[PDB]
């Protein structure tokens, strides 16, 4: 059966950094692309970074555009998303999301976790 | 949704469809050909097909511009593709001059080919249906050979130059050179006419073929395979160069195309939209000329694989028997001609402006620089039509016999999809090769095309090319004529001269390029960004 | 970005019933790139639709989709307490990718 598992989230101080991980599972991790959507405390979804599945090829959001980083270890089979600099909005709930066919959506989603600014 | 198919589809479906795939499988002895033929079809045809739109879509150049992005040292194969359609762009038209030659000997009270009274007949002569009654000959094979053709007894006799088709060959150049200058496409009004009275001849000539007394016959010949004597080498290169020619991969004038595609569109399930479309008409086009030549062995009174000519000329002797079978025969052979020339342009104007488009690249700062480009199309198309005479010639016939097999077909056009499958699948990579086509499409190709890039189409090409080197056989002109040792060397001169540019290319590449062996060979292998 | 709007984000509903609600879009989506996804109460979200029409691997029969260009709907034929959820619109024909506002089943 397919996993996956983030983890990594906390609490940080405004203009901290930090680095979210997702652990993946059940599949060739190497053939998938991969994304990251972010939940508001609001509920609202919001999209946040793409990688490729080799990882050439990387889209981010324009609110993040020049502050999260992706990456990707197809040998260790984990997906990370780095943080530089935390601003007050982006405190959220963190799901990494597999995402190969852009004409089928996201297949499966991962347990999330939880990150606060406060 | 068909506007697109309907503007495109005709830039290669064409003379390949209705002209070579019917005498390449008479050839090689009816339905022993479609075993090879769907084997290449669905081993490589389709997903090589697709492979050259992505690197046209990937690339956004020609052939000799696009490969820089994917593998330096294998820019050769744009070279070999340049190389290949300025050598199919001067015997291709050739088809379109004995086209018109007919067309203008349609317009008669009675069609010459009908009957034997004429002057250019042979005493041995006897219409089909008194040839039921040792070496009679048909009016319409003679009409042929000493009309059109003056067949001359051998390459050794070129004979004298036939004004009457060396002016059609200046007609129809004539045609290309203002249709590429005026920049004319099927875009107008008459678009919708272009692209289906083609398809709506086909159809009144396959009623024509199965309704004939002798149809049965034929179409058991066209699909009976005879495994047990005919898996020679021949039908096997046959089979995959029919494939290869007619989708035109290897040209590079199908990526040359592509470029002007937009991405957005599902390119798949396009690709195989027109493999279908054309490997039909192809397959059905079989039917209807195989169902006359049962009905000419009937007549006859000769077996199917002795009515006709084993080579080129078999259309031109199966339908216009076929125009001699209809009421008013005069309206149908006008129709037929009219049709047959307008698959063929269509298709013409493709390639030209691909080796146009492309040869720009050599030079653009010189060639593209202003005006020069409305003289150069006319340069290019006087060289062409100037090697073209050659074949015009009464011995003519054997040149384009030998131009057929082996300037744009046979073990070239292996040599050239073994190097991109190769390339693609294993040097830049198959796996960055469906990221890349992740990127562009939003889904990877599947097992199929990996499989297809990686084994089953390198498989094939060197396969045939083995086997037929292991198992050799000459090239003959009829099931008789066997050409010298000399015009076997020119003919393969024309096969080698767009084999050599990959070789030729690597060796200068490595030579030009500066640091240590190794580093040469990386610097060279690793795509430029 | 193309922003994706969805009507009725609270929606009265009870069993047996018919419910449908509407997605909008700033700029046109292919018909192949829009999806719909399921989110249950304090649960991570689910494929639910992957194409105007297409049903995912596990969702139940009654459900289904429709749309194209600007304006995309999804449908129940007869709901159950079992389909109380938060639903969600997304495009994925250009980046940013969007997700809708979303809708809430609240019976
Ligand atoms: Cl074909
Ligand atoms: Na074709």
């Amino acid at each position: 059966e397919v996993q996956l598992v983030e983890s990594g989230g906390g609490l940080v101080k405004p203009g901290g950094s930090l680095k979210l991980s997702c652990a993946a599972s059940g599949f060739t991790f190497s053939s998938y692309a991969m994304s990251w959507v972010r939940q508001s405390p609001e509920k609202r979804l919001e999209w946040v970074a793409e990688i490729s599945s080799g990882g050439r090829y990387i889209y981010y959001s324009d609110t993040v555009t020049g502050r999260f980083t992706i990456s990707r270890d197809n040998a260790r089979n984990i997906l990370h998303l780095e943080m530089s600099s935390l601003r007050s909005e982006d405190t959220a709930m963190y799901y990494c999301a597999r995402g190969e066919v852009r004409q089928r959506g996201f297949d499966y989603w991962g347990q999330g976790t939880t990150l606060t600014v406060s | 949704k068909i506007d697109f198919v309907l503007s495109v589809a005709g830039g290669f479906v064409g003379l390949g469809n209705v002209w070579r795939f019917p005498y390449l499988c008479y050839k090689n002895g009816g339905g022993a050909f479609l075993i090879p033929y769907f084997i290449f079809l669905f081993g490589s045809g389709l997903p090589v097909f697709f492979l050259e739109i992505i690197i046209g879509q990937y690339t956004s150049e020609g052939g000799i511009t696009c490969w820089e992005k994917i593998c330096p040292l294998f820019s050769g194969i744009g070279y070999a593709s340049v190389v290949i359609v300025s050598l199919l762009n001067v015997y291709y038209i050739v088809i379109l001059a004995w086209a018109t030659y007919y067309l203008f000997q349609s317009f008669q009270k009675e069609l010459p080919w009908a009957h034997c009274n004429h002057s250019w007949n042979t005493p041995h002569c006897m219409e089909d249906t008194m040839r039921k009654n040792t070496n009679f000959t048909s009016p319409v094979i003679e009409f042929w050979e000493r009309n059109v053709l003056s067949l001359s007894p051998g390459i050794d006799h070129p004979g004298s130059l036939k004004w009457d088709l060396a002016l059609c060959l200046l007609l129809v150049w004539l045609v290309c050179f203002f249709c590429i200058w005026k920049g004319v496409r099927s875009t107008g009004k008459v678009v919708y006419f272009t692209a289906t009275f083609p398809f709506a001849m086909l159809l009144v000539l396959l009623v024509r073929g199965l309704t004939l007394p002798g149809a049965g016959a034929g179409i058991k010949f066209y699909l009976y395979p005879d495994i047990t004597r005919l898996e020679d080498p021949q039908v096997w290169i046959d089979a995959g160069t029919q494939i290869f020619f007619s989708y035109a991969i290897c040209l590079g004038a199908m990526t040359s195309l592509g470029s002007y595609n937009k991405y957005h569109n599902n390119v798949y399930r396009d690709c195989m939209l027109l493999g279908c479309l054309n490997s039909g008409t192809s397959f059905v086009s079989g039917f209807a000329i195989f169902s006359i030549l049962g009905f000419m062995a009937q007549e006859q009174g000769v077996d199917i694989a002795d009515v006709a000519e084993s080579g080129p000329g078999l259309a031109f002797i199966a339908y216009p028997k076929a125009v001699t079978m209809m009421p008013l025969p005069t309206f149908w052979s006008i129709l037929f001609f009219i049709m047959l020339l307008l698959l063929g342009l269509d298709s013409q104007f493709v390639e030209v402006e691909g080796q146009i488009t492309s040869l720009v690249d050599l030079y653009p700062s010189f060639l593209r620089k202003g005006y020069r480009r409305e003289i150069f199309i006319a340069f290019v198309c006087s060289i062409s039509y100037l090697l073209g005479l050659t074949m015009v010639t009464e011995g003519g016939m054997y040149v384009f016999q030998l131009f057929d097999y082996y300037a744009a077909s046979g073990v070239c056009l292996l040599w050239v999809a073994f190097f991109e499958c190769f390339v693609i699948a294993w040097i830049y990579g198959g796996n960055r090769f469906s990221e890349d086509i992740r990127d562009m499409i939003g889904f990877p190709p599947g097992p199929w095309m990996k499989y297809s890039w990686a084994v089953i189409t390198p498989v094939l090409c060197v396969g045939c090319f083995i086997f037929s080197l292991v198992k050799y056989v000459p090239l003959t002109y009829n099931k008789t004529y066997v050409y010298p040792n000399w015009a076997i060397g020119l003919g393969w001169s024309l096969a080698l001269s767009s084999m050599l540019c990959v070789p030729l290319v690597i060796v200068i590449r490595l030579c030009q390029t500066e640091g240590p062996f190794l580093v040469r060979v990386k610097y060279l292998l690793t795509p430029r960004e | 970005e193309n922003v994706l709007t969805q009507s009725p984000a609270i929606m009265s509903t009870s069993p047996g019933e018919k419910v449908t609600m509407t997605c909008r879009a700033s700029s046109s989506v292919g018909s192949s790139y829009l999806h719909w996804y399921q989110q249950k109460s304090g649960a991570s979200p689910k494929l639910w639709i992957y194409s105007t029409s297409n049903l995912a691997s596990g969702v139940p029969a009654r459900f289904s989709g429709s749309g194209s260009g600007t304006s995309y709907s999804l449908t129940i034929s007869s709901v159950e307490a079992e389909d109380a959820a938060t639903y969600y619109c997304q495009q994925f024909s250009g980046y940013p990718l969007t997700f809708g506002s979303g809708t809430k089943l609240e019976m």
